[PDB]
């Protein structure tokens, strides 16, 4: 639907949509920009991520509300209210899966294969792990283990690159470690791995802060605090 | 308190 | 699209959508329920109003953000950035107008004509004034005066009924007066009428509070405080 | 401070 709009206009409108908190529009504009076939700059990758994280975040929050109602509906002593709660949870779930499949499709056609620099490749592989993680959050069937393994594999490739090619304070590296640690805790039933990863990431970043400017220090310490927040919650 | 992921 | 779903299931799902903060879904479910052709109960009217107020409220907020950017873009000394800001403001505006036209269409086919009790009739005529008011907020052309007059006329009919048939503390009557006063202030360039209406409404409600239960007192005083907030802002 | 309408 965005094929007739200039790439630069799509990027401009994505930024306007962000200012207006119109994240569905923002995501549609950024999808259009990706489909122009050119690589994304750092700023453009961030716009893509912000847009879809906000869209799926709303869907995930709604899914959790509905899933909890459905759970309570199926306890002993609860009254049969019909198929409606399940139907509506399924509707939201299918829409969420559709957004995840769209993002994964953009990554596969063809953002990842053209991404050669560590900053872009790690960013996109992190995103791939994230959207498989969101699929795993709602999965229950024959392919659930395979969805979890797809998330794990993308995160692991991103980790391997990030450790070789980025400093331990790099914000992308830090955010990847944060999210892979959440994957371990919440998805893979591996709380010890989650804690170990968060701790080693935090400690290795702390030791590298001395190399940074004031502005980079602020960026890195912000994400380190998210790691610390999880460690405090989990221990 | 919900755990943090990268927003 | 909701023609195959039971009325009761649509109402149930509207309530689930509210809990999940999925207001677009909530509005679609309530539109489906209206289109079943039966009158709405008090609770169902409130669900319809909540759903569409939230949808259009998001659109209005986005329109104001974009309109302000467009304004700044057209000041002296600003740099030509192309048609994109105007285009995107127009896109949001058209979507907003579409929602208003949908609500007005439900009211006209056939909620108002079947509404005989004061509580339903005043409620729907207030809604008609509100959605014409939202159309007036974005109007600039040959029909703008006619849109403003349509809002005025609906509000005036609702006021006439409410004064004859409802006590001065009735929450629907109070909310109608609040919104008609905003219409006067913001739309009709009549700040004195807006202030006079808010003041007389507040004072007449205050004199009737003695008749109310604790719970009704809480309901009425909440809306009276909104009138007071506007009077404090405007004087 | 934005004026109030009936929400
Ligand atoms: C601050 N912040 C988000 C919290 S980790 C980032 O810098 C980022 C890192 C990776 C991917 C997207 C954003
Ligand atoms: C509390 N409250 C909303 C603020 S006025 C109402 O009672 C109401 C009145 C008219 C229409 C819809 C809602
Ligand atoms: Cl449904
Ligand atoms: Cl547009
Ligand atoms: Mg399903
Ligand atoms: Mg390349
Ligand atoms: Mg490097
Ligand atoms: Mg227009
Ligand atoms: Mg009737
Ligand atoms: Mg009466």
């Amino acid at each position: 639907a965005m094929g007739s709009m200039e790439r630069a206009s799509l990027i401009q409108k994505a930024k306007l949509a962000e200012q207006a908190e119109r994240y569905e529009d923002m995501a549609a504009f950024m999808k259009g920009a990706v489909e122009k076939g050119e690589e994304l700059s750092n700023e453009e990758r961030n716009l893509l991520s912000v847009a879809y994280k906000n869209v799926v975040g709303g869907q995930r929050a709604a899914w959790r509300v509905l899933s909890s109602i459905e759970q309570k509906s199926n306890e002993e002593g609860s009254e049969e209210k019909g198929p409606e709660v399940r139907e509506y949870r399924e509707k939201v779930e299918t829409e969420l899966q559709g957004v995840c499949d769209t993002v994964l499709g953009l990554l596969d056609s063809h953002l990842i294969k053209e991404a050669g620099d560590a900053e872009s490749r790690v960013f996109y592989l992190k995103m791939k792990g994230d959207y498989y993680r969101y699929l795993a959050e709602v999965a229950t069937g024959d392919d659930k283990k395979r969805i979890i393994d797809s998330a794990r594999s993308a995160y692991q490739e991103a980790m391997d690159i990030s450790k070789k090619e980025m400093p331990p304070t790099n914000p992308i590296r830090l955010g990847l470690a944060l999210n892979f640690s959440v994957f371990h805790y919440e998805i893979a039933n591996s709380p010890e791995e989650a804690i170990s990863l968060a701790k080693t990431t935090f400690d290795e970043a702390m030791a590298d802060l001395h190399t940074l400017s004031e502005d980079s220090y602020k960026d890195s310490t912000l994400i380190m605090q998210l790691l610390r927040d999880n460690l405090t919650l989990w221990t | 308190r919900r755990r943090k992921s990268c927003q």
